[PDB]
């Protein structure tokens, strides 16, 4: 299921829904920097940081299914 | 409805009707606290509670921004 | 305006010499103990009180919380007063003795005066003026005016999505922005946009009022140790993330009383000392009559009124020792005790009059009479709880006031204890497929 | 779906009338019991007034008397307007949280306000949609739309045609745009573009176009309780906690702010304060630790009537040791008020069990519902309305119409009423395992 | 200001000769209790020398009679160097930590690590920000004397762009570590801008020269340095209490260091004095460990309270001396007390009366006199207040017998609340049945 | 920085600090009055033998009690013998109140214990290069790649120690290491053998005024050499490995930096961990790498350990790696703490009591009081004449053992405050008075404690 969001017809309660359940502080945070980011830092003529210093999404531990549930028959069976 | 979710139902969304919400804020968090640098300063030098800061590994702008984020935001630094 | 069990207690009913007088204020006799709830209240008002416990004493059915409301409403809403029973010191997340420090917490009061200055109105302009500062014209609808932000309150405007039009509430000087809306004159650019098309103030631009404000200890004591509300989004987890209430130890209170005495002595706040009401004390075990003998002998704590009813009874969480009204011999010679006897029936009648124009149910002479016969021979409690539903059997039947017939009518329709207790006896005897299952 | 016959689905109100306050004495479901439904009608009669605080009626009796079925009759006669609680007294010793604030939520529960505001909403079919995505991008688009009435063109900012590629909307849905906010809800498909769906199931329900103007504004009334709004102010997002039980210890702080918005909001005139009915199931099953927060919880102005009932006579009281009766303490049982109720007469077993019949459909003889209200006097309510439907299955087993007595007296025969039981308990020692001895032949 | 008249304020300190421990009796607010007092004093004298280590002293006594008192004034009598520790025993049935672990706690708190140093700081209010976009730069900083400017090199303008410092900030850098610490502005920058942000404090100027060394003292606990190591940023968990069950071997490479530092000169230890207030409430569960917590090197001399006679241990079923068990009776030393005399209960009315600044005529001194000796000190001291309250209702000056017999009238001491109590047994709930009339 | 204090490193006095060591002779035999004990003879050849199996590597999982009246030298016993084996032996001295948590079950402490109190000993080896770099010159390869720019094939890298200096060719993917950690001219870092990744650790310190402003750390020069090839004893409980395999220390990602960010928890550790912790070093062992060392693991008061304890000890001490687990009981006929059935010996199940090698302990002659009086006085350094002495064994052998050798520190008190070096009679008998035993305590209280009332105790 998604998660429970409110229903509330003003534009405030979208950009609140927008700025907390989305967030993109966090997502920036967790998946990396913007190629664009990373051009811009990789071709400057001094050394500089990055928000995210690496992408510190954790490495799934489970090869074959990562983050999801969705599964496919198995050319084995 | 909008009047709880938007317009003054929340105790921290600081609307008109809501006229608490912004000075709780800052008289709680940047006047009245004790991790603000400077009532940290006049309490270092001695038997006093922030004795201990001058030898852990952290300034007064490391600890003001360690007890203001989440565990997020203090995760990504 | 609706009745509760003490809508008619308004104050103590005092002279000016401190001497209480009958059927005053609400309440009927009770001559003592209104006078010693008055010194009480003098104590609290003369701020030479840094830990004062006084008990209550009296049967169930007699007025104790009586007395309590009417301290609370002679205080006013000034002197912050915050009642708790003793069942509520039990939790699963912290120790019984940090709950009674929170209460004491939440009863010494801070009163801050500031002078908001709001800013209501329409965007007309936003222009960055140096490479930090932009400024940022508030039309209304009786005139513009130009206002320079800070270069951190304008990354508060940017977080919003305020672009050109919208009219937004700036607080000067708490910093704080809320975009209202996006105003009727820019309402029909496009045909299907969606915002919330609001109209413009027709008031001023600048408006400029005082508001006197109180903070509680115990707020500064959570605001300081977690941080709360504002940033705080991994919390939306809600397992281990949740803000949960911890073990505040000493040294947080004993650093923010040096704050707030910094702040007092600047002129900015005053202080104000509360009253901790526990009721029914009985219920306080061991555990916590040891730490409230340490705890009242802080230069800072507040005044505790205790209410208890029993009897010489077992003091919990220690079952080989019995005591005057569940309160150990250690802790009770702190106590100011205060005698609370019960109603002559002459002094009822008085009660039923006062309760029955509080409720605005009218009745005759002769009904006064025999709800305080049941008054007598039965409770207190009871009699009062009949001249509510009375008058739904009297405008149902056709009538305005309430008879005696009403009253005969609700005493079968509503039995007491008592009656019932003799019904579970007497008439349901034999315990088998129609009876009851003790 | 959804509508499965329960142990109280033949229940559509008190029954009493609303004028005399007579309890007519078959109406609604209600049958016999004439005293306590018109105490009953009282207290609900001074609910709907509002003038008065949570005050305590207590339905005491014996076991299958009646009083379940007296607490959803006055359930059922308040519609969704006030709002009733039950709160089986067995969910409040918890590990989420303490007791005492899982009492305090289920208190809080039932204290509604009742606020009404517009919204502007939109019908009507759309005709055509055509969107200037050409690269570019969501900047400019055309919507034709149409109700029976009326039609139009309107055109589109940016932040709604990202809501209309993120809907989807074709030609001939049934949308209603929000205004205000941007949501679309696709009420239906239009039946004159039946052709034009092609990614459809085979059976796939079509409406008819809005009647109507096109553009309405609609005041809609919501109602939430004090504890929503407890649990909305306690966390960044935390509504979703009134959903997954996980609220833990809510300062009071927050509720004193809320209790004092609330009268603000009163004096404005924005609001309007409606106080429910909590209904306590089994208020035996509480120690002194409970009842010493209820006795102080019904004194605030804002505190629901609270309605309870108790089985148990002269019992002992959790916690402690001693004894009382209703299982209550007596300082308690000083601000509660009594409401008794007594065993039924064989007639009304009779016209009950009639009820119980014709709300499952069951077909009887009337010497077969002579026998089982014979049946019925021994063993109670219970047990012969489950012969009803047992007896209506075994019928079915030989194919037959009407139930008789050869099908109560193999209901009667195969499914034991719980004397027999303790009787064969009774007789049956050596084997049952009463503390210690296992026999084995 | 946050600092009432209560029960504790008129003892400033332990009051006895400091040459040849002489209690004279009326010295520093205690009054007459010379033997107590005098066992204290040794007490004292052998926690400022500081060399034996893990005693235990229990005192015993009668409720009423200053065992608290006492306590109060060796904690006053010792200055702010030596640790002290006010721990009630109810507040160590936690539910977050273990009984063992809070209670090994109360004896990290009461040690101290001294340490003395030089703190080379800097403040001052930035001019202008110069940087020369080539890397260097150069910072004016000025105080309300000096005026100077400093270079800098490659990070620190790196480290200046993360703070966001504009002209008129009041920053501080710890040259030993070279960390910028903005402080907030200036009260000369309060007219530039008119709507302010929410982070911005305003301060003075700093004053002085702004290379300031300055050689100060520290003081901590070894159990600040134990919290401190359990977690990553685990510093502020003291002031919150988010710290539960800390392992041995934290405590163990503690314990290594600082008896290294005591090795290589850097540490001075303190030892000091934990305070266990009403001892008897602690379980068998806890006895059986501060029976082994009091031989360790690292133990505070511990002093601990009690008022019951032959009672019952909580945690089992068998009465004892004192509620305490007898293993643990034959490690500590007691020093009883005695009741008063009425000649002490007069002064120390008197000095409960200068204190609460409350004038008594010598009558009414009397008849308090004769109300303490027959209800105790804990209700003669609370009719000083009520007459001096009931006195300023009527507009008088000096209290009187009037007022001391109407506080009497009205407020009942515990003598006569029992008689009350089983005056009117049928309405009190005693633990089966109410008449209620 | 911090300025150091001229004073006397002295040390305090506990209650056991006279104890140095059992006192043994070459064949076993004690002898009294030798290495603080006094007396208690068969007590302390038991214990020698206890050591003698503890030093021999042949325990493996036995148990030993100590029994006998509270005040008679069993943790006397226990200090002695870990004093007595070392410090490269561990020794983890528990109680019985410190099994019972909070965040783990009470059967769990225990293990997590013995653990605590096994050892693993690693010789190993550490090769690398060290100290302050001057130099970050590259080399021009011999045959440049087509199609790019620069073709370097030999890093040269400058380092200098404290001692000498010393040019260092390097293969070319040292470059990632030096872009990702910003490493200068200037810079202390170590190159490592096995990968060779070099990591700054700061600033020198000669460099700490080219700059004013721009500070860090300002680390010295290494002085040491600039060429390690130093070997390694590391000394590894195994509590800590089951540790850092069930909770890692440090990793890269959110979530293990919300772990180590928020509380460590203590969790219960299933089987299969340490069953393959015990399963690898016994093959490290095979290897001829690591040394087992068992310890001890000193549970006293162990009459505060339920039945529910004993029952997993049972388990424990069955596993083939295990330490000795010395009790130490000082109750008689008790009823076992977790059921309240069995009125059993020493508080112990009747079960668990026959694996226990059972050493009694006795009381004191009346004539070896004065010597331990003796012993505790010129441990102090508290002197006193003879009669004092008398007069102190008179109390001990008539009230209390620990009470006579509380006697003095007050005695010494008021000693050097009436004006003398020594103590007296007189001032023993003085400090008599200020500080009672329980028994004149529980005499007041009563006598003159007659009964709850207004001048009278709680009861
Ligand atoms: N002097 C009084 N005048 C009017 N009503 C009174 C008075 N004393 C008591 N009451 C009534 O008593 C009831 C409260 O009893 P309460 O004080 O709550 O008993 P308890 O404190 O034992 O619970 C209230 O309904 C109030 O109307
Ligand atoms: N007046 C009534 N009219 C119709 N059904 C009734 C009436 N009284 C009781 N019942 C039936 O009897 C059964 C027992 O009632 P209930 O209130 O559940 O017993 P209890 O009070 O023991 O819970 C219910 O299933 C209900 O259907
Ligand atoms: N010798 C004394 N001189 C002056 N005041 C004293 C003296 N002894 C006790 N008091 C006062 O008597 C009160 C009771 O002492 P305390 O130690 O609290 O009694 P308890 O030991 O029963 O807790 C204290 O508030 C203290 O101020
Ligand atoms: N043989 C001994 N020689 C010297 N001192 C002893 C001896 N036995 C016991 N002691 C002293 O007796 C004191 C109490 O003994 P203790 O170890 O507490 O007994 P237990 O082991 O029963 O707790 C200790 O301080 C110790 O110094």
């Amino acid at each position: 299921a998604p998660p429970i969001e409110v229903v509330c017809d003003s534009r405030s309660a979208v950009i609140e829904r927008e700025n907390i359940m989305f967030h993109p502080a966090m997502r920036k945070a967790l998946f990396g920097p913007t190629p664009s980011e990373i051009k811009e830092a990789s071709f400057g003529p001094r050394p500089v940081t990055l928000y995210p210093p690496r992408a510190l999404l954790p490495a799934p531990d489970h090869d074959k299914q990562r983050f999801t549930n969705i599964t496919v028959p198995s050319m084995a069976r | 409805p909008r009047l709880i979710w938007c317009d003054g139902g929340r105790l921290d969304k600081p609307g008109p009707g809501n006229l608490v919400a912004g000075f709780r804020s800052k008289y709680l968090n940047h006047m009245m606290n004790i991790w603000t640098p400077e009532n940290i300063r006049s309490s270092l030098e001695g038997i006093e509670n922030f004795t201990w800061l001058r030898f852990v590994d952290t300034s007064l702008q490391e600890a003001y921004r360690a007890s203001h984020t989440d565990v997020f935001a203090r995760a990504v630094d | 305006h609706r009745t509760a069990a003490h809508t008619h207690i308004k104050g103590l009913g005092l002279n000016s010499s401190g001497i209480a007088e009958k059927q005053a204020a609400g309440f009927v006799g009770q001559c003592a103990a209104r006078e010693a709830c008055g010194v009480v209240v003098d104590l609290i008002k003369a701020h030479k009180m840094a830990g004062r416990g006084v008990l209550l004493a009296g049967g169930p059915g007699t007025g104790k919380t009586a007395l309590a409301l009417a301290i609370s409403q002679e205080l006013g809403t000034k002197i912050p007063f915050c009642p708790i029973t003793g069942s509520e010191i039990y939790s699963t997340e912290v120790k019984k003795t940090e709950v009674l420090m929170e209460n004491f917490r939440r009863a010494i009061g801070l009163r801050v005066r500031e002078t908001k200055d709001v800013y209501e109105g329409e965007v007309t302009e936003m222009t960055p003026e140096e490479a930090s500062t932009l400024l940022i014209g508030l039309k209304s609808a009786r005139g513009q005016k130009k206002l320079r932000l800070d270069p951190s309150i304008y990354e508060a405007i940017q977080k919003e999505r305020v672009q050109v039009g919208d009219v937004i509430y700036i607080e000067t000087n708490t910093g704080a922005c809320k975009r209202v809306g996006r105003s009727d004159a820019y309402a029909t650019e496009f045909d299907l946009e969606a915002e919330e098309y609001v109209p413009i103030p027709k008031g001023e631009v600048h408006k400029k009022k005082e508001i006197v404000q109180d903070v509680t200890l115990h707020d500064l004591d959570v605001a300081n140790a977690r941080p709360q509300g504002g940033q705080d989004i991994i919390s939306m987890m809600g397992q281990l993330m949740k803000p949960k209430m911890t073990e505040i130890t000493d040294k947080l209170r004993m650093e923010i009383n040096k704050v707030v005495q910094k702040y007092i002595n600047q002129g900015v706040a005053e202080l104000i000392p509360g009253v901790l009401f526990i009721d029914e004390a009985h219920m306080l075990d061991i555990e916590c009559f040891t730490y409230l003998n340490k705890a009242l002998e802080s230069p800072i704590a507040p005044i505790v009124v205790l209410a208890s009813n029993r009897g010489i009874a077992t003091i919990r969480g220690a079952d080989d020792l019995k005591a005057a009204h569940g309160i150990p011999p250690d802790f009770l010679q702190r106590l100011l005790i205060i005698p609370t006897h019960p109603y002559e029936p002459d002094e009822i009648r008085r009660i039923v009059r006062i309760r029955a124009q509080t409720e605005g149910v009218q009745l005759t002479d002769a009904a006064v009479d025999r709800v305080a016969e049941h008054g007598v021979r039965i409770s207190l409690r009871y009699c009062l709880q009949l001249l509510a539903p009375a008058s739904i059997l009297a405008r149902v039947n056709g009538r305005t006031q309430v008879d005696v017939q009403d009253i005969a009518e609700a005493e079968e329709l509503f039995l007491d204890a008592r009656r019932s207790a003799n019904i579970l006896t007497s008439t349901g005897e034999s315990g088998g497929l129609h009876g009851f299952i003790s | 779906g959804l509508n499965l016959i329960a142990a109280h689905s033949h229940i559509r109100g008190l029954g009493v009338d609303a004028d005399t306050l007579e309890p007519r004495p078959s109406s609604q479901g209600l049958v016999g019991q004439e005293k306590a439904r018109k105490a009953a009608a009282v207290v609900l009669e001074m609910i709907k007034q509002g003038k008065i605080a949570g005050r305590a009626v207590l339905i005491a009796g014996p076991p299958s008397t009646g009083k379940t079925a007296i607490a959803m009759g006055m359930a059922q006669s308040l519609g969704q307007d006030v709002p009733f609680t039950t709160l089986a007294a067995s969910e409040i010793f918890s590990l989420e949280m303490s007791k005492t604030e899982a009492l305090t939520q289920a208190f809080r529960k039932s204290i509604g306000v009742r606020i009404k505001e517009e919204s502007e909403i939109m019908e009507g079919e759309v005709v055509e949609i055509q969107i200037d995505r050409s690269t570019g991008g969501a900047k400019q688009g055309k919507l034709t739309i149409k109700t029976t009435d009326m039609e139009a063109i309107y055109d589109m900012g940016s932040k709604m045609i990202d809501a209309m590629t993120k809907e989807r909307v074709m030609a001939g849905d049934i949308i209603s745009i929000d205004k205000s906010s941007g949501k679309i809800t696709k009420l239906g498909r239009s039946y004159a573009r039946s052709r034009d769906y092609d990614a459809m199931g085979v059976d796939t329900k079509f409406l008819q176009c809005p009647e109507g103007e096109l553009q309405k504004r609609k005041e809609v009334v919501h109602t939430v309780s004090l504890h929503e709004i407890d649990v909305i102010n306690s966390r960044t997002q935390g509504f979703l906690a009134l959903f997954s039980g996980d609220t833990g210890e809510i300062r009071s702080e927050i509720r004193d702010q809320i209790n004092t918005k609330v009268a603000e909001w009163k004096e404005e005139g924005k609001a309007e304060i409606v106080p429910g009915v909590l209904f306590i199931d089994e208020v035996h099953m509480l120690d002194i630790e409970c009842f010493s927060y209820i006795n102080r919880a019904l004194e605030s102005d804002l505190a629901p009537i609270v309605i309870m009932a108790s089985n148990r006579g002269v019992s002992r009281i959790r916690g402690t040791d001693y004894k009382s009766p209703h299982g209550l303490p007596l300082d308690f049982l000083d601000r509660v008020v009594i409401i008794n109720t007594h065993p039924y007469t064989p007639d009304e077993l009779r016209q009950i069990l009639s009820i119980r019949a014709q709300e499952e459909e069951v077909d009887l003889t009337p010497d077969a519902l002579a026998l089982l209200t014979k049946i019925g006097q021994e063993a109670g309510l219970r047990y012969a309305s489950n012969l009803i439907t047992t007896s209506q299955l075994i019928a079915a087993k030989r194919r037959a119409k009407q139930v008789g007595v050869e099908d109560v007296q193999r209901s009667f025969k195969l499914f034991y009423d719980p004397a027999r039981s303790v009787r064969f308990v009774q007789e049956s020692e050596k084997r049952l395992i009463g503390n210690d001895g296992v026999v084995d032949f």
